[PDB]
């Protein structure tokens, strides 16, 4: 299956802008753009697009609940460039390899939304696609393509770039238009939504770079070729960053609902020691649990198929778990991301993540009991949905994966824990002498685990 | 008696638990910072002649500073005598300290 | 412009856009509350006043969530007993053993509303510990006593909003963000010491009257 | 809780001129009369089959000065 | 990462030092303005702050007193954007600053071993700075690089595709004085 | 209500002749949210001139001689109050509670 969306994928076309109207970014710009947001809404919904941000959402039916423009006022659009997200590796590429792929898309997506300008939020370590994704903005500029007149036609555009310095939760679009209004970047209660108030009180929208980039092919290539990808309503092709335990890690650009074990051995060689080697496999991404391997023999890359089987599709980001690897420690990294990356307002998540990381700790160790197996699992159920954020919700799913799944895997540590130690653990990590004495816990091994520093 | 840290410190806090939690409202405390910034008493007064010897200022200290000796002939001539301050009931907290260590080693497990 | 909605069964009627716990103080309806008050500006990063709407799966917060016609209200569902009792228990894990020594005991809302909704029994026995937080310096009339703070951010807004006095605010970010000026220095305000009565716990606390007495004597 | 409630209803029925309510509350059945009906239901409960209540084990009142009538 | 929420005053950071961006920056920075509508001026902080880092060293109180001065805002306001990020160093630093990856999709690829022969070899401890004030050892989380996993960053430059004897040739090479090739 | 009852309450006469009552609803604490303690009407005495507390010398007791100093009475309604009030034949005055201005409260206010 050739003839995808992104064809520089690999390095071998070059990041200039005549290889990109060589390679088709820049073509027909000023018919489609006179076509009316009409037309490209109704594009976009027959297409089946959706948002590959993590939410998974329908990206048309989210493009109309912007308010027109006819006085030319100031509503803005939002590209969410930054990645975060532990395992995935999507949105580098688009920035670095195709950077003027995106613009195309700025423009084309903010017509349909009565956009006039363009905000592109990119993180701080990817200095590098930021000075790359400037220069093809200058000259994009210097082209015509960006400005008051892109390319003959009277709708005025423009494109910045803001960056970030470090934040996971700035990915969520609440809090990044609170990073670009100078704010600490906290995210804001739902009501009221940005499409109604939004980045300096005016109608916004927040969008990811992989959904912004599909956007000039989906106005060309007419929405019936994207729409024939995948199944029912997961209508689309993706990218997918595979990486782990596997043979050779890539980064590839099959359709939707392929399948996982095919797609671990179409390519990216195999399962590193054999497909009776896998222990685990995390797709989209951190926040979703993990999935057992007799699950993954019949998963299918949806929205849908694997939300049936207890997953998520947040950003294709694949984790292969081969045999050979600790998994409690596996997840208890990423307990300690989510605590480290909590932006710490909500009362649950900044006591929450807190709370599950010292308890991930005494189980990658097993100086805790078995019955505490259903006290991490309460505290995490105490988590979803009493945040104003989604961090809240991905800090519990991983705790639970484990717990769902590999429940025996954590017990073995407890049972070969007690050898070692002899007599039993007491709740909270104590045993029968530990006592506090002159400003230290004496005669108990405490777990030292807290990245010391 | 009123008893002491091993390190001589006073117990109490002046949390003011006893005063509020006493059946015959016998104890009178007044309290504010120390010299040196400590969260200390200095007015602590006890009606020997209106307590009921129930224990309420023993179970609700949170330190154990207020305690009850197994101490029982101490009659007294005058009725001012009966009356303790803070100074009469440290007195008695140093001098009943290794009884009232025997009754705590017995009677804490079951508290 | 009023709107009829039902807060546990009780017609209740007020301006278009005010909030639901507004409408459930007016409906003689109680819904426990950390971070709200009704002279500062909407937060909703205590989490404490939970209610559930009729006909949606998830659960809203009645200060910031705007009221609408026709919206019924529950707020005494198990599904809201669990999501206080689980809220109070992240608000008291790290919470400093220190109500003896605090000047709030007996005018604590932490502790009435831990009594009141909260469970009886907690769950924290980590050898690791509880958060340890430094004492900041702000002048001679507000003493600060920060292991207490619950990060409820009504300090913040007031003296920013109301006092007009933006040295006040949060600085880090996650389980490490301390309330402060971050810098070495005093809040400079004539009605900065509003500041004691606004904070629901004993981190802010007035110096003068510290230690001196509790409030059921007075 | 049932049994009091059939059996409260029973001497209300018996008595309507007499017997303004009557409450239940778990084992406890109250019946609630006015000053001039105290010796017709007293005799009533006392000399009834069905109502022996030869026993009058306690007499007391309680005082509620926010109503016209102060005691109970 | 080193949180702390509070600022001690030191002969390095204190609000003493003077601080004004060069003639250089002074013209850069109001391109950075102009990026930004002039009602909400005050979205330029997280710019400013990094322009000032990149010609300073790193984040000193000087730094942040100096953007709020710039921008008319109240010096706290700046505080708390400083405070919130983790690539804003509030001390010092290194030339080069080692951020290691430490997430689960670089650890499965040998992310420790990694740290491992960094800390033998610089004899400093995640977190520390060599005497001679030349590199900065500091563990980070996931930068995005997870498909080349053991990847490490130095300044601004990435490092993929890394194993404990090409990690040591990497730091002998700005040790000596040579940049080793990115990829 | 015309009734005067203090003639056979037994009380001394100093409860009409000399001392003022004080029928109040009580204000909502600063320091705390609760609004529990407002919803009953209250009766206090105003405190004697002298007398109404000085300094014991040999404990530092709280001496008083004011036999009312410690008694509260709680009622539903305040035509309760004001009923039981008239009938003892009491001295009193009532203050008048504060109601607080009703203000819509929106998250959108903090941004318009
Ligand atoms: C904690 C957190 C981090 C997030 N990080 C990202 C991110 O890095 N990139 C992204 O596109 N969406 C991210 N999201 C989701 C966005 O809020 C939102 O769903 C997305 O940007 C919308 O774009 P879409 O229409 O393409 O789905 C995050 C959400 C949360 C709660
Ligand atoms: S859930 Fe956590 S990260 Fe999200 S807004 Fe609340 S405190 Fe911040
Ligand atoms: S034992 Fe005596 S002093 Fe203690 S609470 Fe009981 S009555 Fe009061
Ligand atoms: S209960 Fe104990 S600590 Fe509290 S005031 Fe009384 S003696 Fe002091
Ligand atoms: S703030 Fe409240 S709960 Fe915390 S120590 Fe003080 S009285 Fe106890
Ligand atoms: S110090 Fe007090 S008022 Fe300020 S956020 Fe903490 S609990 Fe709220
Ligand atoms: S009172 Fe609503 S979340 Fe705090
Ligand atoms: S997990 Fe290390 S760069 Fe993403
Ligand atoms: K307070």
């Amino acid at each position: 299956d050739s003839d995808r969306i992104f064809q520089n994928v690999y390095s071998k076309y070059g990041e200039d802008l005549k290889s990109s109207q060589q390679r088709g970014d820049w073509y027909k710009t000023k018919e489609i753009i006179l076509k009316g947001h009409e037309w490209l809404i109704n594009e976009l919904k027959a297409s089946g697009l959706r948002g590959r941000g993590g939410a998974g959402f329908p990206s048309g039916l989210k493009y109309s609940f912007m308010p027109p423009n006819p006085n030319r006022e100031p509503q803005y659009l939002v590209v969410n460039a930054d990645e975060g997200e532990p395992g995935t590796c999507k949105d580098r590429e688009i920035i670095r390899k195709e950077p003027h792929k995106l613009v195309e898309g700025c423009l084309l997506a903010g017509r349909a939304m009565n956009a006039t300008a363009a905000y592109i939020y990119i993180r701080g370590e990817f200095y590098n696609e930021a000075v790359a994704l400037q220069t093809a903005i200058n000259e994009a500029y210097k082209a015509g393509l960006l400005g008051k007149n892109a390319c003959g036609s009277g709708y005025d555009f423009d494109v910045y770039i803001h960056r970030g310095m470090g934040a996971y939760i700035c990915g969520e679009e609440t809090a990044l238009i609170e990073s670009i209004e100078g704010k600490a970047g906290k995210p804001r209660l739902k009501p009221p939504f940005p499409a109604g108030v939004g980045l300096f009180g005016r109608p916004t929208t927040v969008t990811n770079v992989e959904t912004v980039a599909v956007t000039p092919t989906i106005f060309r290539r007419s929405g019936a070729w994207f729409a024939s990808f995948g199944r029912d309503r997961n209508q689309g092709t993706k990218l997918f960053c595979i990486s782990g335990h596997v043979n050779e890690p890539c980064t590839v650009e099959e359709s939707m609902s392929i399948p996982l074990k095919e797609l671990l051995e179409k390519h990216c060689g195999g399962i590193k020691g054999g497909w009776d080697n896998l222990l685990g496999v995390v797709p989209g991404g951190s926040s979703v649990p993990i999935m057992p391997k007799h699950v993954c023999e019949d998963v299918l890359m949806d929205f849908d198929a694997l939300k049936d089987v207890g997953s998520g599709l947040g950003t294709a980001a694949v984790i292969v778990l081969n045999k050979q690897t600790d998994i409690i420690r596996a997840i208890q990294r990423f307990s300690a991301f989510y605590k480290h990356e909590s932006c710490g307002q909500c009362t649950p998540c900044r006591e929450g993540t807190t709370y599950l990381q010292r308890m991930m700790d005494r189980f990658v160790t097993g100086q805790a009991k078995e019955k505490e197996i259903d006290l991490i699992y309460e505290l995490s159920k105490e988590i979803e949905g009493h945040t104003i954020c989604a961090l809240g919700d991905a800090a519990a799913w991983p705790v639970q994966g484990l717990i769902k799944s590999f429940r025996p895997e954590m017990v073995e540590r407890i049972k070969q824990y007690e050898a070692k130690l002899g007599e039993s653990v007491s709740y909270g990590g104590w045993t029968s002498k530990g006592k506090v004495l002159d400003g230290k816990v004496v005669s108990n091994p405490i777990p030292h685990d807290a990245h010391h520093h | 008696a009123l008893r002491r840290y091993p390190s001589g410190e006073e117990r109490c806090i002046a949390c003011k638990l006893c005063e509020a939690v006493c059946p015959a409202q016998a104890i009178t405390i007044e309290a504010e910072e120390r010299i040196d910034g400590s969260r200390r008493t200095y007015k602590y007064d006890i009606d020997m002649t209106k307590c009921i010897y129930c224990g309420y200022c023993q179970e609700s200290c949170p330190v154990d500073a207020i305690v009850e000796t197994p101490n029982v002939e101490y009659a007294t001539e005058t009725r001012e005598e009966l009356l303790y301050n803070k100074e009469k009931l440290l007195a008695n907290g140093d001098k009943w300290e290794q009884e009232i260590q025997y009754a705590l080693d017995a009677d804490a497990p079951y508290r | 412009k009023e709107v009829e909605l039902t807060v546990d069964g009780v017609k209740v009627s007020i301006e278009a856009g005010s909030s639901i716990i507004q409408a459930a103080e007016k409906a003689g309806v109680t819904i426990p509350r950390y971070c709200y008050h009704e002279k500062l500006a909407v937060a909703g990063n205590c989490r404490m006043c939970l209610v559930e709407i009729e006909r949606s799966p998830k659960l809203a917060a009645s200060c910031a969530m705007p009221v609408q016609n026709g919206m019924s209200v529950l707020t005494n569902t198990p599904k809201i007993k669990k999501a206080r009792e689980g809220v109070t228990e992240m608000l008291l894990e790290n919470h400093p053993l220190d109500c003896p020594v605090c000047d709030q005991g007996g005018e604590c809302d932490l502790q009435e509303q831990s009594l009141r909704y909260g469970s009886d029994r907690g769950r924290f026995h980590e050898i690791v510990g509880k958060r340890a937080v430094e004492n900041k310096a702000i002048g001679p009339l507000i003493k600060t006593s920060m292991n207490r703070c619950i990060h409820c951010t009504r300090c913040v807004r007031f003296l920013n909003d109301v006092a007009g006095a933006p040295e006040f605010g949060t600085a880090g970010r996650g389980n490490d963000m301390q309330i402060g000026t971050y810098v070495e220095r005093n809040v400079n305000s004539e009605l900065s010491a509003n500041v004691i009565d606004l904070c629901p716990v004993g981190a802010l606390t007035s110096k003068p009257y510290a230690f001196r007495a509790r409030p059921w004597e007075l | 809780i049932e049994e009091l409630h059939k059996f409260g209803r029973y001497i209300m029925g018996c008595l309507p001129k007499f017997v303004q309510q009557f409450s239940v509350w778990k084992d406890e059945l109250v019946i609630y009369v006015a000053p001039s009906a105290l010796t017709q239901v007293a005799t009533f409960l006392k000399d009834h089959t069905s109502a022996q209540f030869k026993a009058c084990m306690d007499v007391t009142a309680a005082d509620y000065p926010t109503r016209t009538n102060r005691f109970d | 990462s080193h949180m702390i929420s509070v600022h001690r005053d030191t002969p390095k950071d204190n609000p003493e030092i003077p601080f004004e961006f060069t003639k250089e920056n002074l013209e850069r920075a109001k391109e950075i303005i102009a990026k930004y509508p002039p009602q909400y001026k005050k979205g330029a902080v997280m710019p400013l702050l990094d322009l000032g880092q990149r010609q300073l060293g790193f984040t000193s109180i000087s730094v942040m007193n100096y953007v709020a001065k710039y921008l008319d805002m109240p010096p706290m306001r700046v505080y708390e954007v400083a405070t919130f990020y983790t690539m804003y160093n509030r001390k010092p630093m290194g030339k080069y600053n080692v951020q290691v990856c430490t997430t689960t999709p670089c650890q499965l690829c040998g992310s420790d071993g990694i740290m491992k022969a960094i800390t033998e070899h610089l004899q400093i401890r995640p977190g520390q700075t060599t005497p001679d004030n030349l590199f900065t050892l500091q563990e980070v989380e996931c930068l995005g690089a997870c498909v080349n996993a053991p990847m490490i960053a130095v300044n601004d430059d990435f490092y993929e595709d890394l194993t404990p004897e090409r990690t040591v040739e990497i730091l002998k090479g700005f040790q000596s004085g040579d940049i080793p090739k990115p990829g | 209500t015309d009734l005067a009852k203090e003639l056979v309450s037994g009380a001394p006469k100093e409860l009409i002749t000399e001392r003022v009552a004080r029928i109040y609803q009580e204000a909502k604490a600063a320091t705390q949210s609760g609004q529990h303690n407002t919803e009953t009407w209250k009766i206090d005495w105003d405190i004697l001139n002298k007398g109404n507390r000085w300094e014991n010398d040999l404990m530092g007791y709280q001496s008083s001689s004011d036999y009312m100093q410690g008694t509260i009475l709680k009622f539903d309604t305040r035509e309760g109050a004001i009923r039981f009030a008239k009938g003892q034949g009491w001295d009193y005055y009532i203050q008048e509670p504060k109601v607080r201005r009703f203000v819509k409260k929106d998250y959108s206010a903090n941004f318009y």
